[PDB]
């Protein structure tokens, strides 16, 4: 019981720890990552809809 | 002295042994 | 005595750091820092604001084949 | 009183023994490592914005590829990119669990843990070690044949090193389960070292601990993994 | 005469001692001396920061196994004492 | 009370163990080297694609 | 004499050799980072930035396992393993 | 006293001798070797393939004398020459 | 015998390994941070204000353990652990 | 009253085990040294991978010399211990 | 045996170490710091000047930890801890 | 228990200790020398036929000391000084 | 038996410590003070003379310890502390 | 039991450390000296002739300690203080 409360409040620290310096920096790469990727799928589409553009001024 | 550099450094840029401060290949880049 | 291009001692800053060359110091290629500085000492030290230069000792000669502005500003001993 | 060792849940069949936490250990992290898996073969996606779970999941495996092919060549070794990745994630959660909050008191003020981690078993260490050991060297085989490989292996770089590369072979095993075993024994000893202290000063040392035992777990599950995949490497040459 | 357990439990704390000394020495210095090699290699060069964490890693890999091993060890000697009689 | 012997559980782990290594080598890494694939052909794709756009409305003239 | 006493002669003995051998690895292995940090600096002060990451990283498991020592020296004196 | 007691007390501090022996030859050749591998990684990207025949040849030997070491700890301990 | 005499025949040996092991490990530590510290001084004269602040952090470190030895050797001889 | 041969056969034992440590650090450490070396040869010049082995074995040929003699050494010691009454 | 006959053996055997650790750290700590100082004055014959101040600073922190086991020493064998 | 026995105890555990500290040395000094050999023959592959000579002086230097030694590990073991 | 024979054979050992750290702290800083001394002659054969004096000091510095374990390691062997 | 015995282990004991410690010290310091030696040749084939002045003053430095620990061994071993 007193060590269970004891590394309670250990976990509670790590946990304050992890949420307050570790999870901000992941999160914003896990951001960019994604936009990245959404910014990849739209210049595909963008790409896409240059090429039907010139084909139809060209034809 | 860019004799010097070749003969004891790389070519692959696109008795007494000279030393030099820095490596070879960095005083032959410049 | 060694040649300087005749001397006693030729302080310089390369980018390595800072190098003092006596009169049978090994043969030698270095790059002179951005703002390098030279002091040759012989038998008053003449000071020079070198940019972009060469150090060659040899065994006889020692050859000097905003960086610019703090070069003459240690050469003039604002540093 | 430190009860080191001290397995809970021990049950017997067909004559062996089977310390059942560490069954309970290791199947509680093959069902979170399925769980992941299923979350992503469900919300796998090659043209919407991928989820975190597809972003962990590719970057562990752009991660195994890139070792793999610098070491050999992926399409020579495929079946190593599956075998490291798994291996990572595994001994990676196996760790990371280690870090809820599941000690109490065992009514003596002895430190008991619901859940420990596996790799402070011996078994389970070694089970993937041998595991490795084991596919490596049929890898080997297969790619220099039954009677080449061994006269490679013996040989090794240099003949004239014959013994010694025959010891480097049996220290392949070893050092990949001590290793790991040892970098989790001592974590498991350590915590209950803290746990002799009252609450009001357990939760430093205890928090501390564990903040860098989550590192620890990281860089081993990285170093195992690394480290079969430079001995598939190895084992498959000319 | 003593216990003979008394005797081989003495025996076995030293015996661990050592092997923890000399695991935590050779861990220590090893691993001193791979970071740096890699503040170094990073100090020559910041875009080689990403390939010299692989290398490296796996030096305090060969490195911190002969610790833990020994840790490993030490226990062994320490609460499973072999020949404890 | 040695605990470096092995147990029977040398068995259970190496079936749990090959177990999700299973799920990994069929649900989870020709998944993801698919998706991979396939973004890297996307982006080869739209880079040949401008290419062959500013190309093709050069030609146009 | 007292078996216990042997016993913990014994675990004084093998703690100091823990602790001593735990300090030595640490203060050596903390010289040389030091050393790659101080020479990095001094080369260029633009890297300071960068140089404290691999560094801390190194301390971190150098320091981790003198840490790891301190404790294993408190198992062997306070709590003697076998102390019957 | 049991004479076997002293002799394998005896046989206890020998393995323990051993193992420090052989943990601080192999961490600190390690790491040495580690040291020049990474250096070379630093200065030659592509030098890795090239490097690591080399390395694991040095620490094939590294390795191989702390397991000889190892070894002969179990003969000294699981099956103590000379016990009676 | 005794046994507090055996306790503190075992408590002195194992402070003495404490405090050798901490000189050891702070002298060489010292040393090559102070190696560094002189070479980025002899090479770089302005970069003097810059390296004392990553110099301290490595003394620091190095001063810690073997402090820390200090204490557990005050606590290994004055308060023996184990004590009868 | 105690058995000579008990405390010569302990004495041999920490004897050789003193051998061995001796002899695993400096095998250990001549060979990471002589290792470090060739490692950085080769960096240095790929094409001299095989000149610097004739250099290189040779120290090793030293380093482990010592250490199998003090091998041998040990054998003596434990095996065949000197002194036994 | 006299309890303090051996409390005293205890005790020399723990000075011996604190000496022996003493002095192989300032030994080496002394000889690296050293070591940068000849080198350096070697690169600049001129920076000699300068650089004792470095140095001395080095040594320092290596001396005192010497002369710290030094005087811990007299504790062990002048006025022995727990001896009776 | 027989004298003797105490005193080829001690002289067992006195070339034990000597052999140990003359194999580090030998083993570290011809690592270094090494080191230092094929460096120079990787720098100028002809030097390779002077650079023997001042290596072989090195190596004699410290395989004479291990060697030495030996000789006073024999006289311990097989003729221990002071046996009764 | 006699306390004294205790005392004396801890004095003895205590004294060997002194005598072995003496004795590598004072090889190994005077190698390495020396190796620097070597390359800087070698690189500037010139300041030889300027650099003999700081090698002196660290020599100095360094051999001084050694010297000063034997003025306590003398003692021990010769007038034990706490001898009855 | 003798006390001669117990002086004469001690002393052993003593004797072995001294030389161990000797032979580490004399090993790794001319090995780093021949290092120092070796390079400087390396680079400058005709510079033997004067690295052998300051190599030769390295060594007599290193071997110098080594030879007093001998001599003090053989006062360990052969005449032993407190020998009664």
């Amino acid at each position: 019981m007193s060590i269970f409360i004891g590394q309670l409040i250990g976990f509670a620290v790590i946990a304050f720890i992890i949420v307050k310096w570790v999870v901000p920096p992941v999160r914003t790469l896990m951001r960019n990552q994604q936009e990245a990727v959404r910014a990849a799928l739209a210049e595909s589409a963008e790409a896409a809809k240059k090429l039907a553009d010139a084909d139809a001024m060209h034809a | 002295m860019l004799t010097e550099l070749a003969g004891a450094s790389a070519l692959d840029h696109p008795r007494t042994l000279y030393s030099f401060e820095p490596d070879p290949e960095t005083l032959f880049d410049a | 005595d060694l040649n300087v291009e005749p001397a006693t001692f030729v302080f310089t800053r390369t980018t390595a750091g800072e190098i003092g060359i006596l009169p049978r110091h090994i043969p030698l290629v270095a790059q002179l820092v951005d703002d390098a500085m030279v002091r040759v000492e012989r038998e008053d030290d003449l000071r020079i604001a070198v940019d972009g230069g060469f150090l060659s000792v040899t065994e006889e000669t020692v050859r000097i084949l905003a960086a610019w502005g703090r070069a003459r500003l240690r050469a003039l001993g604002q540093i | 009183a430190i009860h080191v060792g001290h397995h809970t849940l021990v049950f017997e069949l067909f004559g062996m023994t089977f310390n059942g936490d560490t069954i309970l250990a290791t199947a509680v992290t093959a069902v979170i490592v399925i769980a992941l898996a299923f979350y992503l073969r469900a919300k796998v996606t090659s043209t919407g914005v991928p989820s975190g779970v597809q972003l962990f999941w590719e970057a562990l495996t752009i991660q195994m590829r890139q070792q793999i092919e610098g070491s050999i060549g992926m399409k020579i070794a495929p079946f190593v990119l599956p075998l490291s990745v798994t291996i990572f994630v595994f001994i990676l959660i196996s760790n990371w669990l280690a870090v809820l909050p599941l000690q109490y008191g065992g009514a003596d003020g002895a430190a008991a843990e619901l859940y420990k981690a596996p790799a402070s078993d011996i078994n389970f260490v070694l089970a993937l070690a041998l595991f490795v050991f084991v596919c490596y060297h049929a890898a080997g085989i297969w790619r220099r044949g039954i009677v080449g490989h061994p006269i490679k292996v013996v040989k090794g770089h240099v003949a004239f090193l014959a013994p010694i590369n025959i010891v480097e072979e049996l220290a392949k095993p070893i050092s990949l389960a001590l290793r790991l075993f040892g970098n989790i024994f001592a974590g498991g000893i350590l915590v209950a070292l803290i746990a002799m202290f009252p609450w009001y000063i357990q939760w430093f040392p205890n928090a501390v601990w564990k903040t860098f035992d989550l590192f620890v777990g990281l860089i081993q599950a990285f170093i195992f993994s690394l480290l079969t995949i430079l001995y598939f490497s190895q084992s498959m040459e000319l | 005469d003593l216990d003979p357990n008394a005797i081989i439990t003495a025996g076995a704390l030293i015996g661990g001692g050592l092997i923890m000394g000399g695991g935590a020495i050779g861990a220590g210095i090893g691993d001193g001396i791979a970071g740096n090699a890699l503040i170094s290699g990073i100090a020559r060069q910041p875009e080689a920061q990403g390939r010299l964490f692989t290398p490296f890693f796996i030096t305090v890999g060969l490195v911190e196994a002969a610790y833990f091993i020994n840790l490993a060890f030490m226990a062994l000697f320490v609460f499973a004492t072999p020949g404890l009689q | 009370s040695n605990f470096l012997i092995p147990n029977g559980t040398f068995f259970a782990v190496l079936i749990i163990f090959l177990i999700v290594l299973g799920v990994i080598s069929k649900w989870v890494v020709p998944p993801i080297s698919k998706v991979l694939a396939e973004r890297e052909a996307m982006l080869a794709k739209t880079a040949a694609d401008n290419r062959k756009s500013a190309e093709q409305v050069a030609a146009a003239q």
